[PDB]
């Protein structure tokens, strides 16, 4: 929240990062907004600290590099991390692969739905598939 | 419906012969694969795999291609440590994919059943991209913000959709 409130929240998050299942939850919660904000000196320091904590689930940092705020990282570095700049940055094969895969999944699911609609048009029986509506 | 909308659109001995010949070729190729300890036989196996792909280049004989049980041999070949031969076999499978989907679905599904390696998950993803080169996945992007999902989630989604497509074809 506010700089002081967000500072206390960042302190709590950094402390609780010591869990072995901290990523078992939806850990990819606000990483994108965090990169967007990554500011106040406390805010920039906390964003760098969270990134460095995430530097160790390598694919999670890979998703972070797919977010790809390297330009903002350079600007924030010039305003006053390095390990993430070495590892996460300059590894984008993952990025193109995962982008293409996500788009492909969307397209395939849509095509399946439309096909089922047409098939039920043929048969005339009403459509009944779980969670479809 | 074809008669009403588009009526105009409406020698297999050699096909079946080539299917049996490819069966013998796959037998010899597996013989070389068991002998894949010398690079001469490895090169011969690569040539045999090229021949197998050329055989796979046919359209309608997919029924025979699966009937000869080539799928399991190909799967074993994918588990071979021959990297160039692995890539070639992947290209051959991709060329097979356009003919039918169920073969691809079963192939990758069996390929899964082997905290797996990030390289292994990468291999699965690369094979799935080769598959997704299909026209069914060929479509337009939304031109809108498609949020990025995590990796293990991507594995789960890929497995789910693969089984889905398999079964959906299977109902026919």
């Amino acid at each position: 929240p506010n700089k002081t409130l967000l500072l206390s929240v960042l302190r709590v998050i950094t402390r609780l990062l010591d869990f072995p299942e901290a990523m078992v939850l939806p850990w990819h919660e606000v990483l994108e907004p965090c990169l967007n904000c990554l500011s106040d000196s406390e805010i920039v320091q906390e964003l760098t600290c969270f990134l460095h904590r995430l530097a160790s689930h390598k694919d999670y940092a890979v998703v972070l590099c797919c977010l790809g705020a390297k330009e903002i990282l350079s600007k924030v570095l010039d305003k006053h991390g390095c390990e993430l700049r070495d590892l996460v940055t300059e590894c984008e094969k993952y990025a193109q692969l995962y982008s293409n895969l996500t788009s492909s999944i969307l397209a395939g699911c849509i095509q399946m739905v439309l096909g089922q609609i047409e098939d039920h048009r043929r048969t005339h029986q009403p459509i009944n598939i779980p969670f479809f509506d | 419906e074809v008669y009403a909308n588009c009526p105009g659109l409406l020698d297999e001995v050699a096909m079946g012969e080539m299917e049996a010949d490819v069966q013998a070729l796959v037998r010899r190729a597996a013989r070389q694969l068991a002998e894949s300890g010398t690079p001469s036989l490895t090169a011969a196996v690569l040539h045999t795999i090229h021949v197998l792909s050329a055989y796979a280049s046919i359209g309608p004989l997919t029924g025979v291609f699966r009937e000869t049980g080539a799928l399991d041999l190909l799967m074993h070949m994918l588990c071979n440590p021959e990297p160039q031969i692995r890539r070639s076999a992947g290209k051959m499978l991709q060329a097979l994919a356009a003919h039918d989907a169920g073969s691809r679905a079963h192939v990758l599904l069996s390929l899964s059943q082997q905290h797996m390696d990030f390289d292994s998950r990468y291999t699965l993803l690369e094979l799935f991209a080769e598959t997704t080169s299909s026209e069914e996945h060929c479509m337009a992007f939304e031109g809108i913000h498609l949020p990025q999902i995590p990796g293990k989630l991507l594995f789960s989604l890929v497995k789910r959709y693969l089984c889905v497509t398999s079964l959906l074809d299977q109902l026919n």
